[PDB]
């Protein structure tokens, strides 16, 4: 049926699949022993967590996702956490050694020995599986261990599975901001080499995450809680036409052949648009018009991209709540008669709407809004190569004077790949303005 | 850190809407800055055992 | 016995259908459990056109529900009459559509059509001698072009002989939402012209602007919607099912209506659209009815016909009319706009008269028509279709499918020749 | 008296199936409303032919 496998590579990559859970466990009252009260809800499976969780004859929800990691820190602790219970032991893959942040180390020194172990969870999970439209790869770009193990897997899943969709997930790397001068190493690295495989990678960056808090949330000094259940939210909000229905229902495929419109750049951008605080919520009033001047105002992007220095091509809003398609089909109307928001004239349409009827609720102990009507604006612009041209300056510097090259060339690696990428790169940029050049 | 937001639940013994219009910064503020340090933080089962 | 087999196609006939069949429950009077309230003789008399018998007096409706996603038909089978359709017209598939026409034309459809035939020809076995099928569907919809395509044309060899009514909504002009529509209308509209022999075109923004100017109530629902086009098919089939010297039968409209075989698209046209406190304010007349029966605010089908002129009209009223009224009142607009007709065919109005009123109102009526409106249509289309066209946009999915520029090039090519046909008649 | 008076507030009479749960006009008239007929239930009978 109507399911999918979600994955999740990286300790920073597991607290993010470990809140998402939280969340998602709470709109289905799910008790963190693993069962329902004594209402009737247990069978052989059959249920809206039958898309999420295996709640089989044996009565326990089992989530349909692989926490894997390389330093157990994390991992154990999190196995002595609340719904630890819940968890089945060994899809949380644990890891003895580190890939020391190098791509290529958990790309080759490592991920030979534990993805044959992991292949063995994920085909033992898919014989269970009915449908399985896709996956869902939760990541990060300047991955410690995130960056090369989820590398060789993406490789080995797309050469046996590729009739089904993969579905990314990644922080993206802060463009002045660096806990590390080796992410760009490994970063443009994990690009050339998912650019041919990956099906529909999505990014994200904290620093603007984190503008947003003090902006409207009024939050000078939030947590990661608060980020985890930002994103956790994103999640829900493109998943509840999984869990719910609405209006009309959207799904992924749809989302793959509507918003890529060229191979190679497959890269969108979400955006949230009730992001507001709780007070704010009490004394104002919401509704599609303003949300919609929201949406497309460009402070509230969470990538650092401004669009009058780009150009769309398309919009996906998830219209998740209470709204009528009255005002929603007059309010996107006014919109493709604004000047500023300057689509490129190959897409007279480029809007794919979704309407869930589901209101989107709070979470105890959290810090959102009150929601009766939310979107998630997903879409693509030309304004993103100037991320890419910031990475390759920084690089074709550091990389013209080969710093910390001895510690990869001193594992066994060579600078011929590293080559590839900078062309790889520059194949991506000519290709931006090419397509950005009507 | 994992035990308070997500096992403890938080501070429980907090006013919820401490957040409002304050003094330098005449806005919403005294919500945490303090953070809990109380009750028992290493007594899990295992280690009795 | 004459009778007629319905089609529920695509995920908008979905909700059409469904809306489509409890009206004709409400209007015969038969209860949701099924135990017909025998209540009028007449429509007890007529319900085999489109109902068969089953045991304890229940009317089971002769509809096929096709789909490819499960959730829409759990909804519909949770709906009101979910019960009065059968399990067995429940044929679906295991896949995800994509909204992709060519994986519905080519790799879903084949493992598909093999059992949604087996189960027409049953019921076309269970069932006598049809007039033969209408079909509830969108031409923009990724699943419903699709199936349709090939299961019109699979029929069309197996009885081409019969009716293939068409019934089939056209997405916003303004907006599409799906991007790829265009690919998707030309693909089907291709086949259309081939194999249909009548169409019903049908856009939503007219409905909108329907609900802001008779509504008036805002905010309804996509069902309110749906309501509408069932009330005027209802009406177009109210023809056949009930008595009065009207004649009813399509074929006897189908000939009245198309002067040339390539003319299959048709336009709907309703009777009185009623607001808030009109209803005690309307003096239900014939002028009154006539003058906004002939409304182009009253409308809905795609744009003004005032941009061109009118090759065939066909007007079917519902009520305790006379002859008398309906004579003077086509002689009245006769002369208000004579020039807008075309000097090809005078007198081209086609008039029936049904005497049994609505489950509501008395004086009602229902028109078709064929205008030289549709130009701006396919005209719109031509200039997404060669703008996308012209640098090969979302085009790697349908050569992974399979599908080749090879098909779009004649695609429009037909279709390009419509634009000069219905400008050359007319033009 | 704002925007579209007279009938929104006539309308709730004869409308007597109102929601009691918050913004559940919708889920409630989800399947629709009645206002394509009188507000009389029943014209059946009528054998006038
Ligand atoms: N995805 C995610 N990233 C985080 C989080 N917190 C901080 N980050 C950023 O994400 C980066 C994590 O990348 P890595 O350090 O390579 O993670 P890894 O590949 O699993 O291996 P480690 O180096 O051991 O962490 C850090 O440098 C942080 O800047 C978080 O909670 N989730
Ligand atoms: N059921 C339904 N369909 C709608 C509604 N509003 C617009 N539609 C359109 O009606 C079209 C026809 O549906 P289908 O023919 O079944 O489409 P499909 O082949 O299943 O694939 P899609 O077009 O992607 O849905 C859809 O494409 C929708 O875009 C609505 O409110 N309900």
């Amino acid at each position: 049926m109507r399911e999918c496998i979600s994955i999740h590579v990286g300790q920073a990559g597991v607290q993010i699949g470990n809140a998402c859970w939280e969340l998602y466990c709470l709109e289905h009252g799910i008790q963190p022993d693993g069962q329902m009260p004594s209402d009737k809800t247990i069978g052989g499976g059959d249920d809206s967590f039958n898309t999420f969780f295996s709640e089989t004859g044996a009565g326990k929800h089992v989530p349909r996702a692989v926490f894997v990691d390389l330093e157990p820190t994390v991992v154990d602790e999190v196995r002595t956490g609340t719904y630890r219970q819940l968890f089945h032991p060994e899809q949380l893959i644990t890891g003895k050694e580190d890939a020391a942040n190098n791509y290529a180390r958990g790309h080759y020194t490592i991920g030979k020995e534990i993805v044959d172990l992991v292949l063995d969870r994920i085909r033992k999970l898919a014989d269970l599986c009915t449908g399985l439209q896709g996956f869902l790869i939760f990541h990060s770009f300047g991955g410690g261990t995130g960056s090369g193990f989820a590398s060789l897997l993406m490789e080995r899943l797309s050469v046996d599975y590729g009739k089904k969709s993969k579905l990314e997930f990644a922080i993206y790397p802060a463009p002045q901001v660096s806990t590390a001068v080796v992410e760009p190493y490994n970063s443009i690295l994990t690009t050339h080499t998912t650019l041919e495989h990956s099906d529909c990678a999505f990014m994200v960056d904290n620093e603007a995450i984190y503008d947003i808090c003090r902006r409207n949330l009024d939050i000078e000094r939030p947590t990661y809680t608060n980020l985890n259940r930002l994103i956790g939210q994103i999640v829900s909000s493109i998943t509840a036409s999984l869990r719910f229905d609405g209006a009309l229902n959207v799904d992924l495929t749809e989302f793959q052949t509507n918003l890529v419109p060229y191979p190679r750049i497959h890269f969108p951008l979400a955006t949230y648009a009730p992001v507001i605080s709780a007070e704010k919520a009490y004394h104002e009033q919401l509704s599609v018009a303003e949300i919609t001047n929201a949406c497309f105002e460009p402070a509230n992007q969470m990538v650092k991209c401004d669009p009058r220095h780009g150009k769309y091509m398309a919009c996906c809003m998830l219209y998740r709540g209470d709204v009528v398609p009255k005002d929603v089909n007059a309010a996107i109307a006014t919109i493709k008669t604004k000047r500023t928001i300057q689509f490129v004239d190959w897409c007279p349409t480029g809007f794919k709407v979704g309407i869930n009827y589901q209101p989107p609720t709070v979470v105890p102990g959290g810090d959102l809004a009150k929601v009766q009507r939310a979107v998630c604006m997903l879409s693509n612009t030309t304004a993103i190569a100037e991320a890419w041209a910031r990475l390759d300056h920084k690089f074709d510097l550091m990389y013209a004077k080969r710093a910390f090259v001895h510690w990869y060339v001193g594992e066994g690696m060579e600078e011929g790949e590293f080559s590839e990428a900078r062309e790889d790169l520059a194949a991506l940029e000519k290709d931006y303005e090419e397509v950005g050049v009507d | 850190t994992y035990d308070d937001h997500y096992n403890r639940h938080n501070y429980n013994p907090g006013l919820p809407a401490l957040r409002t219009w304050n003094g330098q910064k005449l806005l919403w503020l005294p919500e945490k800055s303090d953070f809990p340090l109380v009750a028992p933080p290493t007594n899990y089962g295992l280690l009795e055992q | 016995m004459r009778e007629i087999v319905h089609l529920q196609a695509g995920q908008c006939g979905n909700q059409i259908g469904a809306k489509f069949w409890e009206v004709i429950s409400d209007e015969h009077g038969i209860d949701p459990t099924g135990t017909y309230h025998g209540d009028s003789d007449l429509q007890l008399e007529r319900i085999n056109v489109y109902y068969n018998e089953a045991t304890g007096g229940k009317y089971v409706p002769r509809a096929v529900l096709v789909d490819l996603e499960p959730g829409t038909m759990d909804s519909v089978r949770s709906g009101p009459f979910g019960q009065i359709f059968r399990p067995d017209n429940f044929v679906f598939g295991q896949s995800g559509a994509g909204n992709n026409w060519a994986k519905g034309h080519y790799t879903e459809g084949a493992e598909l059509v093999d059992s949604v035939l087996d189960v027409v020809r049953k019921e076309a076995e269970s069932c006598d001698c049809l007039q033969g099928f209408q079909l509830t569907h969108s031409l923009g919809g990724g699943t419903g072009s699709g199936m349709g395509t090939l299961l019109i044309s699979k029929i069309r060899e197996e009885y081409p002989d019969r009716i293939m009514n068409t019934f089939s909504v056209v997405p916003s002009p303004k907006v599409s939402d799906t991007v790829v529509e265009p690919y998707n209308a030309t693909l089907s509209v291709h086949q259309l012209v081939e194999n249909t022999d009548e169409t019903y075109c049908i856009d939503n923004e007219a409905l909108y602007d329907i609900c802001f100017r008779t509504l008036k109530l805002t905010t309804p629902t996509y069902g309110d919607l749906n309501h509408l086009v069932s009330a005027t098919m209802s009406g177009v089939t109210t023809c056949l099912r009930f008595p009065g010297q009207l004649n009813a039968d399509l074929r006897k409209l189908a000939v009245n209506m198309v002067p040339f075989p390539r003319l299959h698209f048709f336009m709907p046209g309703f009777a009185p659209l009623t607001s808030r406190g009109s209803q005690q304010y309307r003096a239900l007349t014939v002028p009154e009815l006539t003058q906004q029966m002939f409304d182009a605010k009253n409308m809905m089908a795609a744009c003004d016909p005032r941009h061109g002129r009118y090759l065939t009209v066909a007007a079917v009223f519902r009520g305790r009319m006379s002859m008398k009224e309906v004579d003077e009142q086509m002689l009245n607009v006769q002369n208000k706009n004579s020039s807008y007709f075309v000097e090809w065919i005078p007198n081209n109005v086609k008039t029936a008269v049904c005497d049994i009123p609505p489950r509501g109102l008395k004086m009602s009526a229902t028109f078709i028509g064929n205008s030289t409106a549709i130009q701006e249509l396919f005209k719109r289309i031509s200039e997404q279709f060669t703008a996308m066209f012209r640098r090969k946009a979302f085009l790697h999915w349908y050569t992974g499918e399979g599908m080749d520029e090879m098909e779009f090039t004649e695609a429009e090519s037909n279709m390009n020749d419509l634009v000069s046909e219905y400008q050359q008649y007319q033009d | 008296l704002l925007y579209n008076w007279e009938e929104e507030r006539a309308t709730n009479q004869l409308d007597q199936i109102p929601p009691l749960q918050d913004g559940s006009e919708s889920y409630f008239f989800r399947h629709g409303h009645q206002g394509l007929l009188t507000t009389q239930p029943q014209s059946p009978m009528s054998s006038s032919t």
